[PDB]
């Protein structure tokens, strides 16, 4: 697909306009690069959230998976971008998603230290005794990586 | 045993810095074993990844394979 081709490239790029009139002329949503990285993938991981809005009304796949198992919302989570994480939930996104070292959105959010995430994905139903490959919980990546306020809020959940 | 950054990136749970290096032609580890904090900085990839991104490319080079 070029038009598909055309729209990864907006959405990495940020420029809103450009997708919206991308998608008016028949883009696929569900585009992916060599990766598997859709779009929405994409606009989650570099931040653009009115693009992730835009491809989520035009159809885009909220659970699409690369090629190494991550979905949309454990990249949004990791990089701190909390509005594109609510409105990933909001739109059905599986916020106990692993990926193949077994991660959830829940562990990512706790390894880089997002407090205000972690508290939305405990509120949708995050599961605080998920463990990864490793053994691990999110509690334990908090200790980890020292992000104490979220040592606070995970520790005997 | 895969070298690629794609892995190394899922590894350390920085798959979403991924598009930061593949936009410069980064694909394996071989060619990112050299590079400083301020290398990573110039990718711009976010600060909150740079230092375990950095110990990653460091725990490479400590393996001396």
């Amino acid at each position: 697909s070029d038009l598909g081709k055309k729209l990864l490239e907006a959405a990495r790029a940020g420029q809103d306009d450009e997708v919206r009139i991308l998608m008016a002329n028949g883009a696929d949503v569900n585009a992916q690069d060599q990766y598997g990285w859709t779009p929405l993938h994409l606009a989650a991981a570099r931040g653009h959230l009115e693009i992730v809005e835009v491809l989520l009304k035009t159809g885009a796949d909220v659970n699409a998976v690369d090629k190494h198992g991550n979905t949309p919302l454990p990249l949004a989570a990791s990089v701190g971008h909390l509005e594109i994480v609510e409105v990933l939930l909001k739109a059905g996104a599986d916020v106990n998603a692993q990926d193949q070292f077994g991660r959830t959105p829940l562990h990512l959010a706790a390894m880089w230290g997002h407090l205000e995430i972690v508290e939305v994905l405990l509120k949708h139903g995050a599961d605080v005794n998920a463990q990864d490959k490793f053994g691990k919980t999110a509690f334990d990546i908090s200790i980890d990586n020292g992000n104490e306020d979220i040592v606070e809020v995970l520790q005997k959940a | 045993t895969d070298c690629s950054i794609v892995s190394f990136l899922a590894r350390l749970g920085c798959s979403s810095c991924l598009d930061y290096f593949t936009t410069q032609g980064l694909t394996t580890i071989y060619q990112i074993e050299h590079y400083s904090m301020d290398d990573l900085a110039s990718l711009k990839i976010p600060e909150q990844f740079r230092h375990a991104i950095w110990k990653g490319i460091l725990d490479h080079r400590q393996l001396h394979e």
